[PDB]
């Protein structure tokens, strides 16, 4: 889509070639050279570096196989994906110290899980790509104990302790909810009120903003709390919030403007920027 | 609680769908709760459950309808949390509200104009409302007032519009108004709107059809279901202020045995309405058995003038100057009710509907067709002599045999079309 | 935008779940006055599995009503897209806003009704009172 085919008379000069995803051997070769690179921090998991990657790559190639653009627009696989994972992967595995292949795979799983299970729909596919990755996971560690897959929760969360570490449900809970007091004490007066999914969805948020990365999109029905829950996150990691107010005589040299803006008080200023809005903000492609 | 419930749902869920569909969520609620053994009120209203007479009495000066579906929205209207958007094809609904609020000087506008801000922000200063027409060019600057954000700060009540910044003045309300039936809201514009709908239907014109055929042949049971409407709650507000009264009539006379006399009949007076309403209690369910029967007897008639006025403006459809409007039919039942020759001795209740049946149908085509193709006469009979073969009983539907005369005779049969007999053609076989 | 849809981590915040429509609930209710001691156990009305207690009271019913209210809509809205269309969409918001109009109007009967209530007695107490003066 948004996609123009170029003039025979230009294509005339201009050779071009076909970059397609890497095969599955060039998958290997890649992501197990990123692999060897970061367990080398600790020393007692390199033995297990060669299968690790072999299950994230047959991972990812079910994960290619269904969920084709089809069933949904938003349903790409791209070798992004697995770059995001051994990131996420090494960000949880860089403070942390002498680990067993226990947290090794409960961190694989626990990727896994916030990479290709929280962009799905229906219940059915998310069922499917957890069963997925427990059998992956005993296909290519058999050896393991039953003690990491079986985990339902499987949530992390650096609020509890000093850092990125398995937390129970319960007891994150409480924290949450103490936390959200303070908040709604402290505007948005209208009372907040936390199931289950609300839970998850208040960690993957703060998981995508610790992270360095560039972006964090919400894809939901009206009113289900995606700009609330951001706005929450944002206050919890200090993030402060832009809005851009839009109008109907908006034009694009604003957005421009303000672009630079929140780039300024992010680059100029160590000041964290998360700047929030929505399709009422969008009008043109520009 | 359970009437709670249902009136909460009804005025929170069942807007923008018709009487039917509304009717339809209710009974489903309402079943609900009795599987539920969730204590409500049987049969109750929520017409008169939400507002007692005098705001329907006030509605009714302000310019508003007498239809069951207009005093609906009314209630809704009234008590609404997101602010509402009135759909209406008619102007009967804009001008309703407009009079309701000109103690509170209600201002005009619409999105188009260029001035629509700066209205905007001079009603919300004064606290004054704002009803904005044309909401097909929806401005999401209204965005930070629909989802009713306040930044409150150093004890003060304050609001965001771009990048202005506004005091929110108390006694402010906003009005959505369109004139399309035909419209497709977004989501984010859907979810921060109760949806008030005026478009009449075929139920909502039935239930105005049958309403005034029996306020005009029956005014006696029209006025046994007023009384079962009012059974709820005006008749114990009355009961309870002439309660008051009597209190205050006895503290300001003390007891005194001289005035006995003038107390004694206001206390055998209120017996006596006390009296009656118990009666009124003690009859109800009979009442109401009565009703459904004549009901049941009015039933077809209206049904049918609700289906012969949308074969009116379904009549748009083969030529451009069809167009006919609901005033006109309404003026046809109207004079077939009141201004009929045909009904100047007529006393029989069953003769009187079979007459008004008959002139309807003669009346409704004759203007129709004054105004009609001479090509066209016969089709526009046709129509009405459906019609009345639907409202007829003792009749078979011929659904099968219509639709071979309309569409069953294009179908693919011309495998084996034997010449048969000198007189039949190709085409007649 | 299949870039923009590849470029940053997707998250699908569905409509709420039904366990997440009960807890709202509950808690945007619990202020009401909502306990029935003689509250009998109805049979059949499944529309949270996951019911508090196995026998439900008056507090869970009524949020049980409450979310079975916001299913009934939206098979509704699926029934009237299906014959026809033009319908428009129901959102978690709409649940709020059920909720919140359900409290208040469920406060106003109530604290109409008591005041009723409280002055019957009043005149019950006056009218005693000049039952003794006539007496006197
Ligand atoms: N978990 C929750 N508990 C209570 N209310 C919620 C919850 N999530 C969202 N809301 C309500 O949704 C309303 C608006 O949500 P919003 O962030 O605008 O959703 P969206 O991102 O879909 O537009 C808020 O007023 C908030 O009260």
């Amino acid at each position: 889509p948004g996609r123009k085919p170029l003039s025979h008379r230009f294509l005339r000069h201009v050779p071009v070639v076909y970059v397609d995803y890497p095969g599955p051997a060039s998958l290997t070769q890649i992501y197990g050279t990123f692999n060897r690179a970061m367990l080398r921090l600790i020393p007692s998991l390199r033995t297990y570096a060669e299968p690790l990657t072999a299950a994230m790559v047959e991972f990812y190639t079910m994960s290619q196989e269904r969920f084709t653009q089809d069933t949904q627009p938003h349903y790409i696989y791209s070798p992004r994906e697995m770059t995001r994972w051994v990131r996420g992967i090494f960000e949880a595995l860089r403070p942390l110290e002498t680990l067993p292949v226990e947290g090794l795979i409960r961190i694989w799983a626990h990727e896994a899980l916030r990479l290709f299970q929280d962009r799905l729909v229906e219940d059915e596919e998310r069922r499917w790509t957890d069963e997925n990755i427990d059998t992956v996971a005993l296909k290519h560690f058999p050896n393991i104990d039953r003690e990491k897959a079986m985990s339902r929760p499987i949530l992390y969360s650096n609020w509890l302790s000093k850092d990125y570490i398995p937390v129970d449900q319960e007891e994150l809970r409480d924290y949450v909810k103490a936390r959200l007091k303070v908040f709604y004490e402290e505007e948005l007066d209208v009372p907040l009120v936390l199931f289950n999914e609300v839970l998850d969805h208040v960690l993957r948020i703060d998981r995508i903003f610790r992270q360095p990365q560039g972006h964090l999109l919400l894809i939901g029905v009206s009113g289900a709390g995606k700009t609330t829950l951001s706005r929450f996150v944002a206050w919890m990691n200090g993030l402060s919030v832009y809005q851009i107010k839009v109008h109907r005589k908006y034009t694009g040299e604003d957005f421009d403007e303000d672009l630079r803006t929140v780039l300024r008080r992010s680059g100029c200023k160590n000041e964290k920027i998360a700047f929030i809005m929505d399709e009422s903000n969008v009008l043109d492609s520009g | 609680a359970g009437d709670c419930l249902l009136s909460a749902a009804f005025i929170a869920y069942a807007g923008y769908f018709d009487q039917q569909m509304r009717q339809n969520l209710f009974t489903t609620w309402s079943h609900h709760l009795q599987q539920a053994n969730i204590q409500f009120r049987t049969d109750i209203a929520r017409t008169e459950y939400l507002s007692n007479a005098d705001e329907r009495l006030r509605w009714q000066a302000s310019s508003l309808p007498a239809d069951d579906l207009c005093t609906e929205n009314a209630i809704m209207l009234k008590r609404f949390n997101r602010y509402p958007l009135i759909i209406d094809p008619s102007g009967q609904a804009t001008e309703f509200i407009m009079n309701e609020y000109k103690d509170r000087k209600i201002t005009r506008t619409s999105f188009l104009d260029d001035a629509f801000r700066k209205n905007l922000e001079s009603a919300l200063r004064f606290g004054n409302p704002l009803l904005v027409q044309d909401v097909e060019s929806y401005d999401p600057v209204l965005n930070p007032v629909l989802n009713r954000e306040v930044r409150r700060t150093g004890g003060r009540v304050l609001i965001t519009l771009g990048d202005q910044d506004i005091d929110l003045s108390p006694s402010f309300v906003i009005f959505l108004s369109t004139r399309d039936p035909t419209v497709e809201f977004p989501p984010d514009l859907c979810s921060r709107v109760t949806f008030v709908n005026f478009t009449v239907t075929r139920s909502s014109l039935q239930s105005q059809c049958l309403n005034e055929v029996l306020k005009a042949e029956r005014p006696d049971v029209d006025e046994k279901r007023s009384d079962l409407l009012k059974l709820q709650g005006e008749f114990q507000l009355r009961l309870r202020q002439l309660e008051k009264s009597l209190l205050q009539a006895l503290n300001e006379v003390k007891g005194r045995i001289l005035d006995d006399d003038t107390i004694i009949t206001t206390l055998e007076n209120l017996k006596r309405e006390a009296a009656e309403v118990t009666r009124k209690v003690e009859e109800t369910d009979i009442v109401m058995q009565e009703v459904e029967t004549v009901s049941q007897q009015y039933l077809p008639l209206s049904t049918a003038c609700s289906s012969i006025y949308f074969t009116m403006e379904s009549l748009k459809q083969i030529h451009f100057l069809y167009q006919y409007s609901l005033q006109f039919f309404l003026d046809i039942y109207h004079n077939v009710l009141y201004e009929n020759p045909n009904l100047k001795g007529v006393t029989d209740h069953t003769q009187r509907l079979s007459i008004i049946t008959k002139d309807l149908f003669q009346v409704a085509f004759n203007r129709v067709a004054r105004g009609m193709l001479h090509q066209d006469h016969i089709t526009f009979a046709m129509l009405l002599a459906r019609i009345k073969l639907k409202g007829t009983v003792g009749e078979p539907t011929y659904d099968a045999e219509f639709q071979h005369f309309l569409r069953g005779n294009e179908i693919v049969l011309s495998a084996g079309s034997t010449p048969r007999i000198q007189g039949l053609t190709v085409e007649q076989a | 935008s299949p870039a923009l849809f590849n470029r940053c981590v997707l998250n699908w915040f569905g409509d709420w779940s039904t366990e997440a429509l009960y807890q709202v609930g509950k808690e945007f209710t619990s202020k009401m006055d909502l306990e029935k001691p003689n509250y009998i156990v109805p049979d059949y009305m499944p529309v949270v599995y996951d019911k508090l207690p196995q026998p439900p009271s008056h507090r869970e019913a009524i949020v049980n009503s409450c979310v079975f209210v916001h299913q009934t809509l939206h098979q509704a809205n699926a029934r009237l897209a299906k014959r026809g269309g033009r319908t428009m969409a129901i959102t978690p918001r709409h649940y709020l806003d059920f909720i919140n109009h359900y409290a208040n109007l469920f406060h106003e009967k109530r604290s109409e009704l008591e005041e009723q209530q409280m002055h019957l007695n009043v005149g019950l107490r006056k009218i005693k009172e000049t039952v003794d003066q006539v007496e006197e």
